């Protein structure tokens, strides 16, 4: 399966630089176009940047020319972005992507899920995080499948990032889907993640990883003894 | 100066309607041009390429239309799964832009609010935590008096022992009630009933701690 992980995000000052990368494996990196694009919190998709197979041609956003500059080694598989010269507004969660075809006039077929980037000086509130799972029914049977309910809350009103882990290893995307809300003073996350049965009674162990301003809280659970 | 730009900025419509949007490129594109799902939380996917050709495994409710300038996407069945946010982008030459972005959402039908009990997960090594905590979620429904009681074993249980609150979020409000257990009393095994009175008539959920 076509994989892409990008790492590096982080809280950084104005003015700092932050060095993001992007791990591809399953498919052949070497012959592909790569680019990365960001989407800062509550605001749409914007391309940041693009590099063809043998870095010949790179091109950048305006917003960003000057100060960002893509790379890639393709005996690692790996794509990069230096981030110099960083301002509040390049705050985004940043996304690498592969094109369909062998040219750069094709569409971006694969997308990793994002790295967090954070330009900021101020301070603000961590969240709390704790997962809550299925009850069973009165005669003590499981439900069709079992729901595993993170929940993020009571954080200054930003961007989460949650990863699923299973036994340390990142979930499958589709297993889970997320929902926000916002008090106006402050946003809570609920990501649900379904299980089937077999699934959960095989003891695995099971990560809520929430990534906010720098660091990384989480919560873990395994079925009860 | 590239521009891509699209509309409407949102659109609600029921179940099974047709849904039509748009997309502007300031310069002839021809049909480089691509159109993406996005779910919260979540990467987009891509749906459309060419302008009109579906991706592998896209529903065939989907379709787009479009040489040059302007181009549309349909979903002439609008589903549950299609509400998200859709964008379109070209692909031509840089630069890469992608349009504004429309989000999509159904009308929502008249219906009782869903309920549903979770509870406090063991830690990682399979423990029961200090306490534990029944959260009853009702889900979806128009704003207005709800009263949420807890049975134990079919007999109300003491107002002090849970609390509840509501978010508003839109059209819609969700409720939430949080009842906490000793662990000894959980350890009883005895069976919860989340009992929700909306507009005068009552829903349930009820469960136990699993064998």
């Amino acid at each position: 399966e076509v994989q892409l992980v990008e790492s590096g995000g982080g809280l950084v000052q104005p003015g700092r630089s932050l060095r993001l990368s992007c791990a591809a494996s399953g498919f052949t990196f070497d012959d592909y176009a790569m680019h990365w694009v960001r989407q800062a919190p509550g605001k749409g998709l914007e391309w940041v940047s693009a590099i063809t197979w043998n870095s010949g041609h790179i091109d950048y956003a305006d917003s960003v020319e000057g100060r960002f500059t893509i790379s890639r080694d393709n005996a690692k598989n790996s794509l990069y972005l230096q981030m110099n010269s960083l301002r509040a507004e390049d705050t985004a969660v940043y996304y690498c992507a592969k094109v369909s075809y062998l040219s750069t006039a094709s569409s971006l077929d694969y997308w990793g899920q994002g790295t967090l980037v954070t330009v900021s000086s101020a301070s603000t509130k961590g969240p709390t995080v704790k997962i809550l799972q299925s009850i069973c029914d009165g005669g003590g049977h499981f439900p069709p499948t079992i729901q595993l309910l993170c929940l993020v809350s009571g954080y200054t009103p930003g961007t989460i990032q949650i990863t699923w882990l299973e036994d340390g290893q990142v979930m499958d995307v589709d297993l889970s889907t997320a929902s926000t809300t916002q008090e106006g003073e402050l946003a809570s996350t609920q990501s649900e993640l379904t299980l089937s049965q077999k699934h959960w009674l095989s003891d695995r162990t099971y990560t809520c990883q929430v990534t906010y301003q720098g660091h990384t809280f989480e919560d873990s659970t395994k079925k009860c003894a | 100066d590239i521009q891509m730009t699209q509309s409407p900025s949102s659109l609600s419509a029921s179940v099974g309607d047709r849904v039509t949007i748009t997309c502007r490129a300031s310069q002839g594109i021809r049909n480089y041009l691509a159109w993406y799902q996005q779910k919260p939380g979540k990467a987009p996917k891509l749906l459309i390429y060419a302008a009109s050709t579906l991706q592998s495994g896209v529903p065939s409710r989907f379709s787009g239309s479009g040489s040059g300038t302007d181009f549309t996407l349909t979903i002439s069945s609008l589903q549950p799964e299609d509400v998200a946010t859709y964008y379109c982008q070209r692909y031509n030459r840089a630069p890469y832009t992608f349009g504004q972005g429309t989000k999509v959402e159904i009308k929502r039908t008249v219906a009782a609010p869903t309920v549903k009990i979770l509870q406090s997960s063991c830690d990682g090594g399979g423990h029961f935590p200090p306490t534990i905590q029944l959260l009853c979620l009702v889900s979806g429904y128009t704003p207005g008096t709800i009263q949420i009681t807890w049975l134990e074993d079919g007999q109300v249980m003491d107002v002090d022992l849970s609390t509840a609150s509501t978010t508003q979020e839109g059209e819609l409000a969700s409720t939430q009630s949080e009842l906490t257990l000793s662990q000894k009393h959980w350890l009883s095994d005895r069976t919860y009933t989340c009992q929700v009175t909306y507009q005068g008539h009552t829903f349930e959920d009820s469960g136990k701690k699993c064998a």
